[PDB]
């Protein structure tokens, strides 16, 4: 496939600048940072808990594994 | 007029929103080409015979001008070559690219074609874990009725792993990557009929962009970071993912304490050690891989991505934990706490894929009045 | 009619039946050809091969 | 130099095999004459099975010679009777001892000697059977003898064979020629043990290729037949 | 028709003959050479001791009343001693574990970190006891395995 | 939707008149694929070390089940692989296909890529003519000023042909055919933009025909006859094109009487032995091959074929005799009759190509009032 | 490229039969043979003479090579 | 074959001719090679110092 006839679009406008005429790091710390935390809280409760659960079964299985090998 | 084909690298329509997760497709194109150059220069000084192989690596790592870096850019150049896959696959499952059946079923055929090649490649240094790795793992085919005693001896070229087993791996090893390179160009070919997917799962014909200034430099970045994490291991922790017993030459009359494959197989191995029945263990092993070919026939949500499927997100990242578990159990020995865990995780792997994740999208459809 | 016409009507018409002939032919051909070939070679090299003299030892 | 003559060997035929009975005699030659001074590293007593000796006969010969095998648990190496897996025992431990024991000259190996010398077995029979005094004007150094079938006609190979140099088992008269015939037959088996099995496939091939070539040539001139028979014309307005 | 289709049919027979062979040649190439098959069979050999010896690139292992005193039913793999040996003072066994391919250590029987002196199993993960090859005693001192 | 690419094998337009001479393009596709399978199965039992290589061939030819046939289907599978070229090229010169510059210049790059691969492949058995072949022929680069003493030692990995020279050939040898396979698909690609030539040299757009029933079965025939002439040598004269001194292991302290490469190089070698000046001999050697890239810039006749160019026919078949001469002189020793002949023939080779054959078509144009 | 628009042709006719309705070897010896001899004489004088010349320089060079090695 | 003073190209002389003599000279036990002993034992050099000093 190629550009030109991929689909049909109408009454849509795009504006853009030349990269030599704008900063590459605008508000990199000023605005980017809370977006990350926003991007973080939006998803973290869905990523964390199985890995949180992993760390526990890792230790509990590890300790119980140790205790099994010790003695009466 | 080749360079009409370079339009797949220059003027190619591609979406605009795709984040780092897609770079891992290209990086394999770097690791593979990288690994071929390194392993080649290892061939110049390797010997495929048992009385000379283990030393041959020493000739490289000791006497050769910078022979040693090449071994570790190449061994660990396989480890990183599987971090890339497992994330390159998880994309395809989480963002729902498996609807490109023609590619996915070939994505599988690349995986197997590889994940046997490392097995062969791990033998060639001819140490304990090399030998004993291949000794255990070939015998699993012996479990098959009426064939296995014949097929295994055939693969070995004898009645146990020995010279002719080694020499043929070196030839099956130093060839398939040139077959893998073909299937990649095939794999892309069916992709460049459809164009890649985005995090949303939505048709991106409207907001396409070229590929020459934008993703190129993005791949140059993503490639650069890859060369970091490779060379760090080469230059700061080369024995990390290794296994030191490998640095003892093969002794078929002295079994090591811990037999195991390397880290990138272990989740498969844990599934096997879970089941006591030998043959039934095998069909679980091969099915842990081939199950990818059952995913699209288990697609149920009328959406594609998982950015917009909350329940499947929670189940997906649970699957990752089950994998990481199986990676851990396989590396660890077999005792009553770890046996129990290895059983549960393996059941989750098949259960979670076949039952819950389909069941989720069905439920998710119902909430959306579908 | 001739034999060739009878063969076509039963065997070479259906490509399914057709193929089974070829496998069946190969088996009896594989057997017949090897027997006849060896007989010629032995007849040429009579009394020179191991089995032709093996009885003595 | 001297181009050797070509002979009516029994196995010169495109389908002719070797006289396995003669291979039996040829081995007895190498064993009683040449095995003391020539190596043959690339043959085993097992390869003789089913060709010139059987299992038991070769096995008996494996138990005639002693072979160095086995790191003892004490940490030493000993000698045992050979077995079938064992290769032909090398007479000397290293080539320098050979050059030492033959006035600097090197008895060559004989695994591939047939296929490592132009003319092949024709050369070898003429070589052994070509010894003579030198002609006038010719003189050689001590140790070295004259033979027209060698470059420079000077070798260290003193007479290995002659009439009744040995005895055969089958009651054959051991003429120098009868001996040199059988040994060359043996060596052609050594350098080409596939010989007798080579031609059988050579026979199977020509019979098949005698069939497939015309048949395929028919399907060709069956499908191309449309074009070899088509016609043309030109009907403008 | 039958004439023309006979040409291709007979041809196909001759192809499959050859195609069967060369494949069978190639596959036979990858199988065991003559060298391995010799050593696989010919295995010659010569108190209260057990030695680990090589055979087919595997280990090969080479009191009586005590072992006989051990009950058969109490084994996880019930076998009598003399059912495993042809003579009571010769235990010929194979250092491969039936649980997964691993070697037990010799000598009061065996232990595997991955049995009795006779080769039978008592405690552990091992599903089966040590296996006994097909051998014979040619003399009062010499032994042939397989 | 690969099989749109199989239209180059099925629905491809092709002319109608083309005789057997064009089949030799396809047969390379068989020899190459044939040779790769054989040489692979030789890798299973080959060892790249000097103390074990020569024996390794014996392991094949003696102990292996039908290992021996594979060696001779493969060695002589290279000889037939050059009868095919030299006729595949002579077509391209006689029928004037070299006007497809993009293919021809790649036809050269396939040739060199090959005719070095056999050189490497002839070393691997590690006999006299193997070793001494490589000893003489590498030293020719030493003739170059300011580099050669450095480059040759680099290629050798040392100061004479030894272990690391062998092991790297085995790796440079068992790889390039997979590079050659690429360039072939490239080589065809520029051909399938133009479609093949005919004996007449005339545009055949009018009398094209498909490829599936017609040339396929023609290639099945032509392939069958090729398997004959190969297997005859394997089954009736395997040492024919060989050289028996190869069946003595390498002895660097014992030079053989007759050093020479195999038959398929010898015309190149005769050109070299002709010139006494060493370096000037080399640039003649490389130029005897590269001159093919000067042909199209020396095309002068306004026709293409040579079915309709009488004088060029007589000169063409004279060139063949000059080649056959050079093949013969190179195999024969260097003495006053053969020195003189080898000089004259070599001059004819460059003279006939550069001067007479262009001059002919100029004359032929004049007779036709052009 | 493909069939259909390769070039332009007009007022040309082709006739052809079914291969099952015609012999595959018509006049194979009766007519084919003299065509070969005709195909032979048409070209042989252009192929022969350099190879004829080769056989002579092969022998003459061979004999002269022999004579060189013999004696005064 | 004879004996000569070693040179730089020569490797470290092996004390014993074969491992069986070693097992013979150490009550069946095998002194291991030490080229890769650091990287052939978990814990590395920490292990070894504690081993001798333990
Ligand atoms: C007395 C020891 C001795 C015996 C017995 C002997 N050889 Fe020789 N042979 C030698 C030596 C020494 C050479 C080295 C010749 C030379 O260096 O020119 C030689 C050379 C040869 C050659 C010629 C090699 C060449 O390149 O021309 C052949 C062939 C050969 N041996 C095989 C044989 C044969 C055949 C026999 C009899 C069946 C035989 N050997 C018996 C010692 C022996
Ligand atoms: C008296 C002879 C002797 C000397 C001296 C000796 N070793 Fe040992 N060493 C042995 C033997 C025998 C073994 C075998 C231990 C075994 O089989 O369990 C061994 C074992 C070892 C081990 C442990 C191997 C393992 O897998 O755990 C190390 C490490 C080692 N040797 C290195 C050393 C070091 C370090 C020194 C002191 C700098 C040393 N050797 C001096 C005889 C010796
Ligand atoms: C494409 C998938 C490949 C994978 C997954 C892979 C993996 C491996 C691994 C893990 C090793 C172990 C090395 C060590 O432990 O030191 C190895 C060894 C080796 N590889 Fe790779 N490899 C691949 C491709 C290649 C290629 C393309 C080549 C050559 C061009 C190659 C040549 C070698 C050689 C010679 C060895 C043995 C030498 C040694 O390990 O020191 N491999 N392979
Ligand atoms: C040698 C191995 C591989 C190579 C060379 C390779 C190469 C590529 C490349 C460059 C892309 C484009 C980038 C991207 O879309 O991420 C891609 C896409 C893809 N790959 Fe692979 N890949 C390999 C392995 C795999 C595997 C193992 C799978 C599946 C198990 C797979 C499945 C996919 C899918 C589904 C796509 C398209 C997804 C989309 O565009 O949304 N690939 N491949
Ligand atoms: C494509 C161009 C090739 C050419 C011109 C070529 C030519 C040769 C020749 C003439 C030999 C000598 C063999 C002998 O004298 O017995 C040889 C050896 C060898 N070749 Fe090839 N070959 C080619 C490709 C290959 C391929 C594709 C492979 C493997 C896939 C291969 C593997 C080998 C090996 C291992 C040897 C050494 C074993 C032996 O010589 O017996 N070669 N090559
Ligand atoms: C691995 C080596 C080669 C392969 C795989 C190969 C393959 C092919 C094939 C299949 C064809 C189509 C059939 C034909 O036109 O004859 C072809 C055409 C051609 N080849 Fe190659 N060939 C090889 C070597 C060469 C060489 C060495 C040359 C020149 C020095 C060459 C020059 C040509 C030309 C000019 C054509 C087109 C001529 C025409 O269509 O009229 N090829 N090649
Ligand atoms: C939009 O997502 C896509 C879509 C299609 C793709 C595709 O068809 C190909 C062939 C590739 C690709 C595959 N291998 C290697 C590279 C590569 C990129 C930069 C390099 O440059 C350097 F910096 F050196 F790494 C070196 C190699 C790219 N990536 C695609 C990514
Ligand atoms: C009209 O001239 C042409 C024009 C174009 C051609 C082309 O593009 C290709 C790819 C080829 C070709 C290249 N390699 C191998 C084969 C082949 C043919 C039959 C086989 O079948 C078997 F009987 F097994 F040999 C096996 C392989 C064909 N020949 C072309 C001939």
């Amino acid at each position: 496939r190629q550009f030109g006839h991929l689909t049909r679009v109408r009454h849509v406008i795009t504006y853009s600048l030349s990269p030599f005429e704008q900063r590459a790091f605008p508000h990199y710390f000023s605005k980017g940072i809370p977006n990350v935390l926003r991007r973080t809280r939006a998803c973290i409760l869905r990523v964390a808990p199985p890995f949180v659960a992993f760390y526990l079964v890792y230790t509990w299985g590890t300790q119980e594994f140790e205790k099994s090998k010790r003695k009466n | 007029l080749m360079k009409i084909v370079n339009n797949a690298f220059i003027d190619l329509p591609a979406p605009s929103n795709i984040s780092s997760w897609w770079n891992f497709g290209s990086l394999l194109g770097i690791c593979l080409i990288l690994q071929i150059l390194t392993g080649l220069f290892l061939a110049m000084h390797y010997t495929s015979d048992t009385t000379t192989a283990f030393s041959s690596v020493t000739h490289i790592c000791r006497d050769v001008n910078y022979g040693w870096i090449i071994r570790y850019m190449h061994a660990n150049g396989a480890s990183m070559f599987f971090i890339c896959l497992y994330m390159h696959v998880g994309r395809g499952l989480y963002y729902g690219s498996y609807t490109f059946l023609e590619t996915w079923n070939i994505g599988v055929i690349l995986l197997l074609t590889v994940m046997a090649t490392a097995f062969m490649g791990y033998v060639l240094p001819w140490g304990q874990m090399s030998f004993w790795g291949a000794t255990v793992i070939t015998n699993l085919l012996s479990a098959i009725p009426y064939i296995g005693t014949n097929l295994v001896e055939w693969i070995w070229g004898g009645f146990s792993v020995d010279k002719a087993t080694l020499t043929r791996f070196f030839a099956f090893h130093f060839i398939l990557p040139f077959i893998i390179m073909a299937i990649a160009m095939v794999h892309l070919l069916f992709l460049h009929e459809t164009g890649s997917n985005n995090p949303t799962g939505i048709s991106s014909d409207v907001d396409k962009i070229p590929f020459h200034p934008y993703y190129t430099i993005k791949d140059i970045l993503g490639a650069l970071l890859l060369i970091l994490a490779l060379m760090l291991l080469v230059l700061f922790a080369p024995d990390l993912l290794g296994d030191p017993d490998n640095y003892t030459p093969a002794n078929p009359l002295n079994t090591p304490p811990h037999i195991k494959p390397e880290w990138y197989f272990l989740f498969a191995y844990a599934i096997l050690r879970s089941i006591p029945n030998k043959l039934g263990g095998v069909l679980a092993l091969a099915f842990s891989i081939l199950i990818l070919a059952l995913i699209p026939l288990l697609h149920t949500s009328k959406q594609r991505s998982m950015m917009f499927r909350p329940l499947s997100q929670c189940l997906f990242w649970a699957l990752v934990a089950d994998l990481l578990t199986l990676t851990w159990i396989g590396g660890q020995p077999v005792e009553h706490p770890y046996i129990t865990i290895g059983q549960l995780a393996s059941v989750l792997y098949f259960l979670l894929i076949l039952v819950l994740m389909p069941t989720a999208g069905t439920i998710e459809n119902k909430l959306l009045k579908w | 009619p001739t034999l060739t016409a009878r063969l076509y009507s039963l065997l070479f018409r259906r490509t399914s039946t057709f193929a089974l002939t070829i496998v069946v032919g190969a088996l009896f051909f594989e057997r017949a050809f090897d027997q006849g070939a060896d007989a010629i070679y032995e007849h040429i090299n009579e009394g020179k091969l191991w089995k032709h003299i093996k009885h003595k030892y | 130099e001297l181009h050797p003559p070509s002979y009516p060997w029994s196995h010169r035929g495109l389908l002719s095999s070797l006289d396995h009975t003669s291979i039996r005699r040829g081995f007895q030659v190498y064993k009683q004459v040449c095995s003391s001074c020539h190596s043959m590293d690339y043959v085993a007593y097992r390869h003789l099975v089913g060709v010139c000796y059987t299992e038991d006969e070769a096995k008996a010969l494996a138990e005639e010679v002693e072979v160095q095998d086995g790191p003892n648990e004490d940490g030493e190496m000993f000698m045992r009777p050979g077995k079938l897996s064992d290769y032909f025992p090398k007479p000397y431990p290293n080539p320098e001892a050979a050059r030492a024991a033959n006035n600097g000259a090197l008895p060559p190996d004989l695994s591939y000697i047939v296929r490592a010398r132009h003319g092949g077995e024709d050369y070898v029979f003429s070589l052994l059977t070509g010894y003579c005094e030198p002609p006038t004007g010719v003189s050689l150094r001590e140790g070295l003898y004259f033979n027209p079938y060698f470059p420079g006609q000077a070798i260290g190979m003193a007479p290995p064979i002659y009439n009744e140099v040995l005895e055969f088992d089958d009651g054959t008269p051991a003429t120098m020629s009868q001996v040199a015939k059988d040994v060359c037959t043996f060596l052609r088996w050594a350098a080409e043990p596939e010989h007798d099995h080579r031609k059988r496939m050579g026979l199977k091939m020509l019979l098949m290729m005698g069939l497939l070539l015309p048949l395929v040539y028919a399907m060709k001139r069956h499908k191309w037949s449309v074009l070899k028979s088509r016609k043309l014309a030109y009907r403008p307005p | 028709k039958g004439f023309s289709y006979l040409v291709t049919a007979t041809t196909t027979v001759g192809v499959a003959y050859a195609a069967k062979n060369v494949v069978s040649q190639f596959v036979s190439s990858m199988s065991a050479s003559a060298d391995v098959l010799a050593m696989s069979k010919i295995e010659i050999k010569l108190e209260g001791k057990n030695m680990a010896f090589k055979w087919r690139g595997k280990p090969l292992f080479v009191e009586i009343d005590q072992e006989a005193a051990v009950e058969v039913s109490q084994l996880r793999d019930p076998q009598h001693d003399l059912e495993r040996v042809k003579k009571p003072e010769w235990v010929i066994l194979i250092g491969v574990c039936t649980h997964l391919g691993c070697v037990p250590i010799a000598n009061g029987g065996y232990y595997c970190p991955c049995y009795d002196a006779s080769g039978r199993i008592r405690k552990g993960p091992a599903p089966l006891n040590l296996e006994v090859p097909s051998y014979e005693f040619t003399s009062d001192d010499m032994v042939i395995v397989g």
